[PDB]
């Protein structure tokens, strides 16, 4: 039967409505094989013939916007707009062009003009049913672009023209069934980049023809839903200006430096033919560039070595920027605009969708401060050599296949997904030449999350982001604050299950603290002790992995000891020396709990050391006693080494016992009462 | 059995007792200082 | 200890943003919360006005109930500007 | 493209545009009131 | 083991050789008339190579038979072109395809 | 309340309450619990606080008092007669008491039913804690065992009349009500409490096998949407025979858009979706068209 | 703000801190008005939320501390109280709610009728005051030997001294009427 007659057929319709839902559930959030499939039951031909009609109930209309947007464009989408939030500017010829204002002066259009920011492209494929069958991804299902832009063009202006004769027959039942689709499906054409300079001209003269000149939208009468929209597209623009902002900053920086280079180089060679003069040239740069720009003020003007026209420039470009963030020094602009209209919505009725209210104040806030949003996107800005386009290109692709997989469930598809992708990376050499870049997009956070969401069930993943994680501390010293700003979350997991075959969190967890004197002393007290318990409850019970391979049970398991003592000993001695702030807290918490000193320290009823390793040497000839790929003597001769070892770096240096320090007699005797020496010269021997 | 215990169980419904004193009449009287009295147990009605 | 003008002239760029940012942004100043304030309490034309939706917006989202507050810049922000 | 020939009865062959047996587009030869043939099939009740 | 019917008469004379690409339009349907692709909907005609192993045996030896300009049907035994694992939420296993190609152009 | 220092004594004796000595192996093997008894002398830190308990809490703790005596003698006279056939005389055991379940099990129904969506925000928050407080009171208690053994017990029966065969005539009409009722509490015990839910991740077969039957299908279906929409560890436990089970309902039961729901609901949950799910329901419910 | 410090639930950050810097710039002068608003609402309601969490707030708050000095010192050989502000603008705002001698206020923050519990608020603050005198004593104690002192020192003598000083204030604003 006809499809349009499902106007009159409720029940129907309802299952039919149900049906387009779940359709567009099974392939959610980046799910491209259903997505692949489900082209077989609903082709192109449907989905435009549906985007035309006009007798279509709402219900189904708005599904097959959905359907089509799900199907042919989500993925993208979130890609793209995962990367809209960082400003990678290389320097390049169109990059040298770009300025605040066009030939302070009157505003330029939003959206138009050139943008040398790096946005990686998309990648589709074409659907086929009979190509032979062979674990490489898939890619989303392709569709033309060009003339899916050109339809919704003019299916917009179709429907603004005919919004002014108030009819009685809207297309879908309602203005909102008539409008909000068609907006969603604008919207998510535009956040991709599709449109050109013409077409952005085009919708900016449909939203306001007055404003964006060289009856609107907004003029007209809206529920909520259209309201909602309209806020959503207006997001976009401000974007837009907000971005220009930075690249003609960038531009500009790059200019004056320039001038700043040859002027100190003329003057230098000058300086050859006070002596306080020459502390320029014997300071850091940075400190450098920080004096050469202590002229804001004419106060501040005595210390600067420089001339006046550069001064002047410097202050014309700051002036004229000041004027593009509209602070002053028949609307015609996109903030005074968007100011009256939000005030205007407000104070003509009280509107109820919280959503249209937090999207409301949160655009007003936006525009009545100017720079503070500049100021809190500087942090993410970044600049590049031409040379590097390539590999900075390639980075970002793996980094944003990364990010994709914090929204799924994880599986083996997944795992050698990221396995593959932190390879890709960790070959890359930006990832060693620009480590302040590799910080500010904050990779390490992310590894941390996907590890963090699987803790094991996936043994192989741990491994490689503990091992990722390592390498990245080992970079520099600022990426190991970094890491230790995270010890404590890192040392709440990993307390009872170790997947001891391979690199831990733990593992991390000392890496991000290896000689580095600063960190060391930094240290809580919180996390020292939180370790020690979970080092006594190694001492108390065996570990359940064992038993269930059928190895014998004793009262301990010393695998988790000496993991637990390794770090313990990375945390107190650096670089051939031994902190004693940390040497006494450690040594006060483990004397408060005599069990982890394991059995044969117990005292009551514990044997020496000697006989303890005597009889572990004994059990090592059995075969029963030492396992039913690991051994038992072994881990006890280990676990005591270990203890040991700790115990002899937390001794104090012998100029402290000179001055006679009563803590470090104190701590002396007490380690020297705890082990005999010729326990020791037995061992030895 | 009567035990001690501390967390959730400070919220849950076994940890309420009821105050029956012996005397039925003004039976809502103040309590006082040396007063016999029986206890309860709400959730299973059983006494001490 | 290297002169200026031998450096790279991208990490030269990136060092003059982050001076320029430290010394010329913030330090200058921009007081609007009066008038931002003014123009959200006036009316047109009884149904709440701007600002009275506003901290009623707040306050709906204070009264939820759930285990955690949620952080959220735009209460900071707007919280700033009314104190 | 659709195209057939044939003879029909006065009764029964009532053809709606449209929808109806299978998927719509019916024609001459897809029910038992009328027999067609379209240069590869003999078409009648709605089987080729 | 693959059926070849004649539609349409094609020129006769010119056949695939080797080292050449064919482009067709085709339709795709279940042996129960339930169609599940087709190439005019798309509206862009599909272009393979043979012996490079892009499409199922079936649509190939087809093909391999056909002259320029002819409209024919083929049908594909399930062991000739998925087998029984077929494609998931397309074809179910163990199903015979029956295909409508037109041959439009050699190169 | 709260100030007033308290030494509670056994008037007969003259015994003081405190708590014994802790031991070294239960203290090792965890157990906080510190058994408490009467003693001559006791310790100095034996006194004792009062703190006041609202009216909701003694309400609730009355009526677990009293449903659960009533449920447990339903339970007991149903397991009178488990294997001995009435034949042609009287049915086993004493009667049962229908009426008063009937009764008690509508009013608690009536007890935890959902604010309306027409109420003011903050009247609506204050409606949804006290709810889901009572619900915490009444499970930590042990009703949803009690509720599921009713119902394991009664299921046991195929229709109306096989009861009949053993509990007599006179008392198979309330059967279909009785199991009705039981399911919409439970469903009203589960709904909105996510720890509630999260107990079923578990034995998940016990509804799934359920879906078939003619009687009260509508509520099992309620049931499984209610665990299913709340609970994540629940949707990485399903297998395929449970997808199977389910596409079994639509092509059974006729075309109902609960069931759809419920695939939905399979899918995505709180913003992270799960292949295996999306994958199985693809492979068994599209490539057929039917 | 009464909901928003409600809703905290005693966890430090930066809402907490923002609700009572609005708090303390709305209250400022002793507004009769705004102060019978919050006795109203207070009564009204009947939640006791708000005492609970600014007690979590009052128990979190920080002191000097001896060990993290010496580590500093010691690392800047090759913080303490840094929270200090946060605990002035607590303390200012307690402070506040009492100016110009209102009786119903300063009844009310020692019990609390309708409510099911009672907590009193004079005893959290004393406590308070305890821990800090006792960390400034221990300063005292180390730097008693040495005559000189240092820029840190001095620094840290005066922001206790200025935090004692709050406390101070807030307690004798706590008593007059009588
Ligand atoms: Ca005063």
């Amino acid at each position: 039967m006809d499809i349009l007659e499902l106007s009159e057929r409720l029940d129907l319709q309802r299952f039919h409505s149900h049906t387009l839902r779940l359709y567009r559930a099974v392939c959610a959030l980046g799910n491209n094989r259903v997505a692949h499939a489900l082209c077989s039951h609903v082709d192109q031909a449907q989905l435009l013939h549906a985007l035309e009609d006009a007798h279509l109930p709402g219900p189904l209309r708005a599904g097959y916007y959905d359907l089509l947007i799900s199907i042919h464009l989500e993925s993208a989408c979130r890609s793209r707009r995962s990367m809209l939030s960082e400003y990678i500017v290389p320097l390049t010829p169109e990059t040298r062009a770009i300025t605040l204002f066009p030939p302070a002066r009157r505003h330029g259009l939003p959206g138009v003009g050139v943008t040398t920011s790096l946005r990686p492209p998309h990648h589709f494929s074409p659907p086929c049913f009979v190509a032979a069958l062979p674990a490489p991804a898939r890619l989303s299902p392709a569709i033309p672009l060009e003339a899916l832009r050109d339809k919704a063009l003019r299916m917009l202006g179709e429907a603004v023209r005919d919004g002014g004769q108030h009819a009685r027959d809207p297309v879908g039942g309602s203005v909102e069934f008539q409008f909000v689709p068609v907006l969603k499906l604008v919207s998510t054409l535009l956040v991709m980049g599709i449109f050109g300079d013409e077409d952005v001209k085009q919708i900016l003269k449909m939203i306001e023809p007055e404003v964006f000149t060289e009856e609107g939208l907004l003029q007209m009468k809206l529920p909520e839903s259209v309201k909602l929209q309209m806020c959503n597209l207006l997001e976009y623009f401000c974007d837009q200006e907000l971005q220009h902002r930075v690249e003609s900053l960038a531009a500009f920086a790059e200019r004056y430096v320039d001038k700043l280079q040859a002027n100190q180089r003329s003057r230098y060679a000058l300086l050859m033919r006070t002596a306080r003069r020459t502390r320029e040239f014997r300071s850091p740069p940075q400190e450098q560039i920080n004096m050469l720009l202590h002229f804001k003020d004419e106060a501040d003007e005595e210390d600067c070595p420089l001339p006046e026209d550069i001064r002047q420039d410097l202050q014309d470009f700051h002036q004229d920027l000041l004027a593009h963030c509209g602070i002053q020094l028949k609307p015609q602009s996109l903030q005074e605009l968007v100011s009256h209209m939000v005030v205007r919505w407000a104070q003509e009725d009280y509107v109820q969708s919280p959503e249209l209210v937090r999207a409301m104040f949160s655009l007003l806030h936006r525009q009545y401060d100017g720079l503070g949003e500049l100021l809190r996107a500087l942090p993410r800005a970044y600049t590049i050599s031409p040379s590097s386009v390539e590999d900075t290109m390639s980075l970002l692709e793996c980094l944003g296949q990364i990010r994709s997989l914090l929204i799924v469930q994880m599986g083996p598809q997944e795992e050698n997904l990221m396995i593959q992708s932190i390879g890709n990376i960790m070959n890359n050499k930006v990832f060693y030449q620009h480590p302040n870049l590799m910080r500010a997009l904050g990779m390490h956070e992310t590894v941390m999350e996907v590890m963090v969401n699987v803790l094991i069930r996936f043994p192989k993943m741990v491994t490689s982001c503990c091992r990722f994680l390592c390498y990245f501390c080992r970079i520099s010293r600022q990426n190991q604050r970094s890491m230790f700003d995270h010890l404590s979350y890192l040392l709440e997991n990993s307390g009872i299950g170790l997947g001891m075959q391979g690199s831990t969190p733990l593992d991390v967890a000392a890496a991000s603290v290896i000689d580095n004197n600063e960190l060391a002393l930094a240290l809580q007290e919180q996390d020292l002790e939180k370790v020690v318990s979970y080092l006594a409850g190694c001492g108390l019970q065996s570990c359940p992995m064992l038993l269930a391979k059928g190895y014998p049970d004793i009262g301990w398991n010393p695998c988790g000891g000496e993991r637990y003592l390794d770090f313990l000993r990375f945390a107190v001695f650096v670089n051939g020396e031994s902190v004693e702030e940390n040497a006494n807290v450690v040594v006060r918490l483990l004397i408060r709990k005599p069990e982890c000193f394991g059995p044969a320290l117990r005292g009551e009823g514990g044997s020496g050391l000697l006989a303890a390793i005597e009889e572990a040497i004994r059990i090592s000839e059995d075969p029963a006693r030492d396992g039913p790929r690991v051994h038992l003597g072994h881990a006890i001769m280990s676990f005591y080494a270990a203890l040991i070892d700790l115990l002899g770096r937390c001794a104090p240096e012998m100029h402290l016992i000179q001055a006679g320090k009563g803590e470090a007699l104190r701590i002396r005797a007490i380690l020297r009462s705890l082990v005999p020496l010729d326990d020791l010269v037995g061992i030895i021997s | 059995l009567v035990y001690y215990e501390g967390g959730a169980v400070c919220t849950h419904a076994r940890s309420l007792w009821r105050l029956e004193p012996l005397r039925i009449s003004w039976s809502g009287s103040h309590l006082r200082w040396g007063q016999p009295l029986r206890i309860r147990h709400v959730t299973t009605g059983r006494y001490l | 200890m290297t002169p200026l003008y031998n450096l790279p002239t991208h990490r030269a760029c990136n060092m003059f943003l982050e001076s320029y940012k430290a010394a010329w942004i913030l330090t200058e100043d921009h007081s609007f919360e009066d008038r931002m304030i003014d123009d959200l309490s006036k009316a047109g034309e009884k149904k709440p006005d701007p600002l009275h939706q506003l901290v009623l917006h707040f306050s709906r989202t204070a009264l939820t109930e759930k285990s955690k507050l949620d952080e959220d810049y735009l209460y900071m922000a707007y919280a700033d500007i009314m104190a | 493209t659709h195209l057939r020939v044939g003879w029909a009865l006065t009764e029964g062959y009532s053809p709606y545009p449209g929808g109806g047996e299978g998927w719509g587009g019916n024609g001459v030869g897809d029910d038992l009131y009328s027999y067609g043939f379209d240069g590869l099939h003999l078409w009648t009740g709605h089987v080729a | 083991g693959v059926e070849i019917e004649t539609i349409s008469p094609g020129d006769g004379r010119t056949f695939p050789k080797k080292g050449q690409t064919c482009v067709v339009h085709y339709t795709g349907m279940l042996q129960n008339g339930k169609k599940f692709d087709s190439s005019r909907d798309r509206n862009k005609p599909f272009k393979f190579r043979i012996g490079k192993q892009e499409v199922i045996k079936g649509f190939e030896e087809g093909a391999a038979q056909m002259s320029l300009g002819q409209r024919a049907k083929l049908t594909c035994t399930p062991d000739v072109a998925y087998g029984a694992t077929g494609h998931p939420g397309v074809i179910p296993p163990n199903a015979t395809l029956i295909f409508d190609v037109e041959l439009l152009n050699l190169e | 309340y709260g100030e007033s220092l308290c030494f509670v004594q056994h008037v007969a004796s003259g015994l003081w309450l405190t708590y014994a000595a802790p031991d070294p192996k239960a203290l090792r093997l965890g157990v906080l619990k510190k058994k408490a008894i009467l003693h001559q002398e006791g310790h100095m830190d034996d006194a004792l606080f009062l703190t006041r308990c609202q009216q909701e809490e003694s309400q609730a703790a009355r009526m677990i008092h009293s449903t659960a005596g009533l449920y447990n003698q339903f339970i007991k006279g149903l397991d009178s007669f488990s294997g001995k056939p009435r034949g042609s005389g009287p049915p086993a055991g004493p009667a049962l008491p229908i009426e008063a379940v009937i009764l008690s099990l509508q009013d608690l129904i009536g007890y935890f039913e959902p604010p309306s969506e027409e109420l003011q925000h903050e009247e609506k928050q204050s409606k949804l804690r006290s709810l889901r407080n009572r619900q915490s009171l009444f499970q930590e208690e042990g009703m949803l065992s009690l509720v599921l053994n009713c119902i394991d017990r009664l299921n046991v029966y195929t229709t109306a009349a096989h009861f009949a065969e053993y509990a007599g005539e006179e008392a198979a009409e309330s059967w279909k009500e009785i199991v009705n009722l039981l399911y919409e509490l439970l469903a009203s015990l589960i709904r909105g409490n996510r720890a509630n839910c999260a107990l079923f991740s578990t034995n998940l077969d016990w509804v799934v096998s359920k879906l078939d039957r003619l009687e009260a299908s509508s509520g099992i279906l309620e049931v499984l949407y209610c665990v299913l929409i709340e609970s994540p560890e629940v949707l990485n436990i399903i297998q395929e025979n449970h997808i199977k089970s389910i596409i079994s309902l639509l092509d059974k039961h006729g075309r109902n858009h609960k069931v759809l729901d419920v695939l939905c609901s399979l899918c995505v949950c709180n913003g992270v979706a799960v292949r295996s799910n999306q994958d199985l329901i693809t492979e068994n419910l599209l490539p057929g068209r039917e | 703000v009464l909901q928003m410090i409600s809703a905290c639930k005693g966890e430090t950050g930066a809402m907490v801190s923002s609700t009572l810097k609005l708090g303390i710039s709305i209250l400022n002068g002793g507004n009769a008005e705004v102060q019978q608003k919050m006795l109203d609402y207070l009564k009204d309601k009947k939640e006791v939320g708000f005492f609970q969490s600014i007690q979590a707030l009052m128990q979190t708050c920080s002191v000097l501390d001896l060990n993290a000095f010496e580590r500093q010192n010691k690392a800047e050989g090759l913080k303490v109280m840094a929270d200090d502000e946060f605990t002035q603008d607590l303390f200012r705002f307690l402070q506040l709610l009492c100016e110009g001698h209102n009786n119903d206020f300063q009844n009310y923050l020692r019990t609390q009728t309708g409510n099911t519990t009672t907590i009193n608020i004079i005893i959290c603050t004393v406590d308070y005051l305890l821990r800090l005198q006792e960390s400034i004593s221990d300063f005292y104690w180390y730097y008693s030997g040495k005559d000189v002192i240092e820029e840190q020192g001095k620094r840290n003598f005066s922001k206790a001294m200025s935090v004692a000083k709050q406390v101070f204030n807030s307690l004798t604003e706590y008593i007059q009427g009588p």
